[PDB]
């Protein structure tokens, strides 16, 4: 069994998406299917299901009115139209196969040549809501944003961020688009004591992530501490001076 | 939009059992079979169980699971460092939307090595985000094990939902993990609060820092 999802992207708020999956390796028009996403680091979500047939449809409170699937069994495809997109449909879209077969039950066969079986007289089996095969998604991020480099802010050493001895300072790397960046200090010459952050990505579908260094307290009046973040989307380098208090 | 409650996250040693629960309600697990999906680090989620308690063909008799009134529970026995995956409980009818819903999911851990303590550090919106009309609180957790922690927030002694957004925990070079949280605020929010904190919840202990706007 095969699913493969198409169409996702970054869109604006407001805008219309249409994605597809196309099945392979099994009887797709015997087959309910299922749209389920995942927003990025957060939990599986029903989104919409339909029945073998495209006649029986099922969506989830969060879309209803908004979003519509259907299927094209000439093709062995499935859609989901996306309508006035919200940034909180961010989500990385899962097609899924239903568990049930419309299963033949009763069934003639070329009487000479019965190997060949012909149009199924009768059969059953609906939805049950067992997705037992699925793809590998494809990701929609909602968000108005355009190529955009980092604003970085300082986060500064205090004595609420001392324990010691020791000092933590850092830089808060805000709302750029789209990932990566990556962050030194002291261009390079500062390593120890240095982590820096995994980026989250924000509901306004920019990301931030921070970068932190502990180090002497002492060191706080002669040291300069400097953090550079590169951003090679947008072919930004900047450098912001971090200081007390 | 309800949902089937189950536990941030469950960890063993290898060889050992865990047991996974999935609080429900009448409307869903009460009057539905329930199934169970294994998600696997960057990987689509798998059929582990369905109806309640059947197995696909694959799946080893170590995986088991059951349900009782509105709450069902996944068993994972000899557990082994292969089944370290997030979890997930779910029920489906055609009848109810309220009866499509999957659980919030359960990391399963393997313990491989010893518990570490997370190093947690809070800072303040800067001054200079603040003349920006804006104010990011960043709490930020190095360093520890296994690799699953909850954050809660506070202003002053209430609870802060809405604003805070946090990141999975990532592996570090020592193999240890790291994470952060950070909640934005309007300048009216965090200037009209004596403080703010960030708790930082790693195998059942919690640990808080605190700022406030008046340094
Ligand atoms: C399980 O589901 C039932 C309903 O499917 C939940 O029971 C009901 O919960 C709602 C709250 O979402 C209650 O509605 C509220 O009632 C209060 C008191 O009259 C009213 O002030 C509010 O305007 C709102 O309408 C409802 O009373 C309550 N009971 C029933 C019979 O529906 C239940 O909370 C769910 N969770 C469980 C049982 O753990």
């Amino acid at each position: 069994v095969q699913l493969v999802e198409s169409g996702g992207g970054v869109v604006q708020p407001g805008t219309s998406l249409r994605l597809s999956c196309a099945a392979s390796q099994f009887r797709f028009d015997g087959y309910g299917m299922h749209w389920v996403r995942q927003a990025p680091g957060k939990g599986l979500e029903w989104v919409a299901s339909i029945s073998h047939d495209g006649i029986k449809k099922y969506h989830a409170e969060k879309v209803w009115g908004r979003f519509t699937i259907s299927r094209d069994n000439s093709k062995n495809t499935l859609y989901l139209q996306m309508n006035s997109l919200r940034p909180e449909d961010t989500a990385l879209y899962y097609c899924a196969k239903d568990l049930r077969e419309d299963e033949c039950e009763e069934w003639w066969s070329d009487y000479y040549d019965f190997g060949k079986q012909l149009p199924c007289a009768k059969s059953r089996g609906g939805l049950v809501g067992i997705a037992d095969n699925w793809g590998q998604g494809t990701m929609v991020t909602v968000s108005s944003a355009s190529t955009k480099g980092p604003s970085v802010f300082p986060l500064a050493p205090s004595s609420k961020s001392t324990s010691g001895g020791t000092a933590a300072l850092g830089c808060l790397v805000k709302d750029y688009f789209p990932e990566p960046v990556t962050v030194s200090w002291n261009s390079g010459a500062l390593t120890s004591g240095v982590h820096t952050f995994p980026a989250v990505l924000q509901s306004s579908g920019l990301y931030s992530l921070s970068s932190v260094v502990t180090v002497p307290s002492s060191s706080l009046g002669t040291q300069t501490y400097i953090c550079n973040v590169n951003h090679k989307p947008s072919n930004t380098k900047v450098d912001k001076r971090v200081e007390p208090k | 939009q309800s949902v089937l409650t189950q536990p941030p996250s469950v960890s063993a040693a290898p060889g050992q059992k865990v047991t996974i629960s999935c609080s429900g309600n009448t409307s869903n697990i009460g009057n539905n079979f329930v199934s169970w999906y294994q998600q696997r680090p960057g990987r689509a989620p798998q059929l582990l169980i369905y109806e309640t308690d059947k197995r696909p063909s694959g799946i080893p008799d170590r995986f088991s699971a059951s349900k009782s009134g509105t709450s069902g529970t996944l068993a994972i026995t000899g557990l082994q460092t292969g089944d370290e995956a997030d979890y997930y409980c779910a029920t489906w009818a055609a009848s109810l939307s309220s009866a499509r819903v999957f659980g919030t999911g359960t990391k399963v851990i393997v313990l491989v090595q010893p518990k570490a303590n997370p190093t947690v550090t809070l800072f303040p919106p800067s001054s200079e985000e603040l003349q920006a009309n804006k104010a990011t609180l960043v709490c930020l957790i190095s360093d520890f094990y296994p690799g699953a922690v909850t954050v809660a927030w506070k202003a002053d002694s209430s609870p802060v939902k809405a604003g805070v957004e946090t990141t999975t925990p990532s592996k570090q070079s020592n193999n240890k993990y790291a994470a952060s949280s950070y909640l934005s605020l309007t300048p009216e929010q965090w200037k009209s609060h004596r403080s703010y904190s960030c708790q930082v919840t790693h195998e059942g202990s919690t640990v808080e820092k605190t700022v406030a706007p008046t340094e």
